[PDB]
């Protein structure tokens, strides 16, 4: 049984940057890139960047570059998605959608079944 | 974030027929590669994954959903529409810069 | 300087990829076409020494060949 | 079912009669196995693992000089003494300065100095040693039929992976539907670790000669140095100048990497960030199909209609892959999948994807196969509602002949006699092929150790000369065939 | 050549295996085979349980085993008996010619 | 085989108390005689190492230019001096042995060392 | 291919190894240790000739 499980929804006021967590549970963490995709209440999913616990790696869309920081913990296995100067707009449900790296380690391609496993889901308001 | 991929904002079909939402992109995600996703996503519940490769799907997902792509469109067909089929169907592709982009999403109503 | 001895022939090299291969293969040559470019003159002196102990055309070429490999080589 | 997409994939076809192939599985390459009604599976070498590996030595790049002091001697009266030049963490130089009156000396002439100056390191790189009992090679397995099925499976992959290491030489591993398959695994041959050394600078590391690694002109400590303060030959990262024969002065010489990094142009990026992971090399082992059946052998072949959910695609390798949904009944069954000629007189194309089956009706079945060269026609299904999908290859038999003989050389190359291993079923043949390679090659290594590309070439090309004006010609022929090869192997040489 | 690191206490119910860590460096433990392990109960001299890593004196029974791994080994107990429970030091002779002791674990075993 | 040391001694900090440990059951001559502490509740601690056949001696750097360790051949016993005393030598003192090479010399301990200890000495200030 | 050193191996009391001395042949050679169900079976390269 695969269950990614995040921290509860928070509020917060506009010049303020949360911090979201999603735990990994049922399958080796390091093994997989942990993806965040944003939602806002009616609005499109927002893919934001991705952090490969297997060693750190990360990337982020241009829209998020700026001001948001994806973060791993190997020994809890968890994936950290803090977002900076966080302003009104910024209220979202945030997800962590989970891909599968290479045997390498590295995540270069993806693997075609991505997102296959979502939380719960976080909503932050602003 | 390169551009949304577009598909209609909402779609509507009677229980026991065939629905089928249509996902554009541009050459670079959806007609380049094959990373098509469908994720359906009923209201206050996290996306579920019913079509990856543009055509195959999941284990726990029927043979009711199929998908196709075409050049540059994609399209995601409901066979035996229901009425348990009510949720935002986002389609996402993985680009060729190395990001995702998902689609605005089409609600599917039943009657 | 380390960089002098490099790590070329060592018998190691698998099918994989090894450092600064691409780039480093043709180092040493774009090297010397510079160097006998900048310094002219010494060439003309090592063709005609290598001409002068010759006895075979081919003897002339390799000692040509060899100077001028070794001239810019060795610091 | 994960080496199709790979550009180094070779096939190893057939076993022998105890039922075993010898294959050397390289990191870069795949190789797929195929014998007679034995399930076709892929075997990938996809890690080396060093485990617990001891520093060797330790090497200063980029070192600091502070408390430099100096001490000077009247001509002829000496040397001068300095209390920090009795510490060997202060590096000292000895030289002789114009002295006389104006300085303070009583007679005219050279005078001893002497400098020293605290020695310092910044940045080192360590060197590593790995005993071959700690390596840890890693192998995938996948029974190579076609099963899109990642979620559906409660593994969640198709492959088993199975850990091969020095302790044990035989590795059994159970693929489900398959019976076993038994690896007899030479990770002592593999690679000489007691002849190699795992040089991590910062934050990159390398796989080097131990000789070449214990040559470097460097500052270095001893891998038990544990003060970290005595390094050995100092001299080299520091420059001592006394321009005028007026004074003395010391300074040091500036970050070495970079300079490391040109001469470790030769060398193979290895991984040391989170452990010791070789991705080069190769292992061979002996494959042993002797518990090795096909899956789903007692079904019926399938009396129901074929979509294509994949349209064929040829493959690097000349083989056309396709993904064919089932729409009929009788779930699981055999699909019936035939390489005809047009008539359809003749089955002309051999199935990879040996015993295709269809598991479940939803899910879809990748099929691959060899094709003939020329065209070639695909039927799948029984004839209500079958399909025929014509193909045509493009080549020849002439060509991939070639092209085969260009891939066992190269592979000669690269692995030396250990290719008279791969795909090798014992022989007479091959077993005299491979100590005559071995004894020239063990010739040609000591020949032509620690030259490039280039020096291999101007003496493949000065042999080749030597031969061909020869007047004996048994002398010339084998001076020009040496000459050849060296000409081959140093074009081959580097990367 | 500083005293090898061992948890403080270590417990286990009976007939559970419990393990032991020592670590030192590459002159304590991860350099030589001179690790051994020595049993001391309250008020008495220690025993000499394993040596050479692995072996055992003659008296010592079955249960204990000993593993080296890197600059790490190991001490593992199978029955734990109530008479397992005391005191256990690791010592190793450095690559100096001294001897380091660990700063010893105590097993609990209720 | 029986290692026996000195009753337990009381010392006011800075005096000098000498231990003993008396060898029984075994060559003495042809076995090194070391020395290992133990602060009350703290670990073992190694002070240094007799060689019996020869004198020849190694101190722990701890206890170099105080710890003084010498033998009686005749009459077997290895000695354990330690001057200067401070608060913190409050401790047993135990004696080990080990087997010394065929040639006496002992630079390379044996696998199995430290194998027989004696009950240990208490040494309070 | 190879020959035993430590003649005539025997297990005198099961909770106590014994140690063999062997002399295996010049390249790659199989150290076989115990009978078909569980034998254990070590590689072996000796680099001289
Ligand atoms: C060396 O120079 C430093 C200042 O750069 C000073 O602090 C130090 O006392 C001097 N001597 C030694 C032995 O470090």
């Amino acid at each position: 049984e695969v269950q990614l499980v995040e921290s509860g929804a928070e509020v917060k006021k506009p010049g303020a940057s949360v911090k979201v967590s999603c735990k990994a549970s049922g399958y080796t963490f390091t093994s997989y890139a942990m993806h965040w995709v944003r939602q806002a209440p009616g609005q499109r999913l927002e893919w934001m960047g991705w952090i490969n616990a297997g060693n750190g790696n990360t990337k982020y869309s241009q829209k998020f570059q700026d001001r948001v920081t994806i973060t791993r913990d190997t020994s809890a296995s968890t994936a950290y998605m803090e977002l900076s100067s966080l302003r009104s707009e910024d209220t979202a449900i945030y997800y962590c959608a989970r891909d599968k790296v290479d045997d390498y380690g590295d995540y270069w391609f993806p693997t075609l079944w991505y997102f296959d496993y979502w939380g719960q889901g976080t909503l932050v308001t602003v | 974030s390169q551009s949304a991929l577009t598909q209609p904002a909402s779609v509507s079909g009677s229980p026991g027929q065939s629905i089928t939402i249509s996902c554009t992109g541009t050459s670079s995600d959806v007609g380049g590669f094959n990373y098509v996703s469908w994720f359906q996503q009923h209201p206050g519940k996290a996306p579920k994954l019913m079509l990856y490769d543009v055509t195959s799907r999941p284990s726990g997902v029927s043979s009711r959903f199929s998908g196709s792509k075409s050049g540059n469109t994609a399209s995601l067909t409901i066979s035996g529409l229901q009425a348990e089929d009510e949720a935002d169907y986002y389609c996402s592709s993985h680009t060729s810069r190395g990001t995702w982009v998902f689609g605005g999403g089409t609600k599917l109503t039943v009657l | 300087s380390v960089a002098l001895v490099p790590h070329v022939g060592m018998g190691l090299e698998t099918r994989t990829e090894t450092w600064m291969s691409s780039e480093g293969a043709w180092k040493h040559a774009q090297r010397i076409e510079t160097w006998v470019l900048r310094h002219p003159g010494f060439t003309i002196m090592a063709a005609i020494l290598a001409y002068t102990i010759g006895t075979t055309y081919f003897q002339r070429v390799l000692i040509f060949i060899l100077l001028t490999a070794v001239a810019p080589s060795m610091t | 079912m994960r080496c199709i997409g790979i550009s180094n994939r070779d096939f190893v076809e057939g076993v022998s009669g105890g039922s075993w192939v010898d294959i050397v599985l390289e990191h870069g390459s795949c190789v797929t196995t195929m014998a007679k009604n034995k399930p076709t599976l892929d075997f990938e070498l996809i890690k080396t693992e060093a485990k617990h590996p001891a520093t060797l030595r330790k090497y200063c790049i980029e070192a600091k000089l502070t408390n430099t002091t100096t001490a000077s001697r009247c001509p002829t009266q000496g040397e001068p003494s300095l209390n920090e030049e009795q510490d060997k963490r202060f590096v000292c130089k000895h030289s002789m300065v114009d002295r006389g009156w104006g300085n303070g000396c009583g007679l005219f002439g050279k005078g001893g100095i002497v400098t020293c100056a605290m020695f310092t390191c910044k940045k080192n790189m360590e060197g590593k040693i790995v005993q071959p009992e700690n390596l840890e090679y890693t192998i995938v397995i996948t029974p190579h039929s076609g099963e899109e099925n990642a979620v559906g499976q409660d593994t969640g992959k198709h492959g088993k992976e199975i850990k091969v290491t020095p302790q044990s030489s035989i590795t059994e591993a159970e693929l489900t539907g398959y019976g076993t398959v038994t690896m007899e695994c030479s990770p002592r041959t593999g690679l000489d670790f007691n002849e190699m050394v795992l040089l991590q600078m910062e934050n990159k590391a390398w796989l080097v000669h131990r000789q070449w690694f214990l040559d470097l002109p460097l500052p270095w400590l001893p891998g038990a140095d544990t003060q970290g303060s005595n390094w050995i030959q100092k001299e080299t990262l520091v420059t001592f100048k006394n321009p005028h024969a007026k004074k003395q002065d010391v300074v040091v010489l500036g970050s070495q990497e970079g300079a490391m990094h040109t001469a470790l142009t030769g060398a193979t990026e290895i991984q040391m960030s989170s452990g010791n992971l070789l991705f080069t090399g190769h292992l061979k082992c002996r494959l042993r199909m002797d518990k090795l059946q096909l899956k789903g052998m007692s079904y019926s072949m399938c009396t129901g209609k074929f979509k294509v959910v994949k349209e064929i695609a040829e493959t690097q390798h000349g083989t056309i892959v396709i993904r064919v949904q089932y729409e009929g009944d009788g779930s699981p069954c055999k699909i019936p999948f035939e390489i005809m000629d047009l008539e359809k007189r003749h089955v002309l194309g051999r199935l990879i994807t040996v015993n295709p089956i269809v598991t479940e009706k939803d899910s879809p079945v990748n099929i691959e196969a060899e094709p003939p060269f020329g065209d070639s026609y695909i039927i799948i299904g029984v004839e209500p509602g079958q399909l025929k999908l014509s193909w045509f290859k493009k080549g020849s038999s002439i060509g991939q002949m070639f092209e085969t003989t260009m891939r066992g050389a190269k592979r000669m190359a690269i692995l030396g006699d250990t290719a008279w291993d791969f795909g090798s079923l014992g022989g007479v043949f091959t077993s005299i092929g491979k100590a005559l390679h071995q004894v020239f090659g063990a010739i040609y290594g000591a020949a032509f150790s620690g030259v490039s590309w280039t020096m291999k070439i101007l003496i493949g090309v000065v042999i080749t000369w030597i031969g061909m004006n020869s007047r004996s010609t048994s002398l010339s022929v084998s001076l020009v065939l040496v000459g050849v090869v060296t000409l081959y192997l140093g074009v081959m040489v580097q990367a």
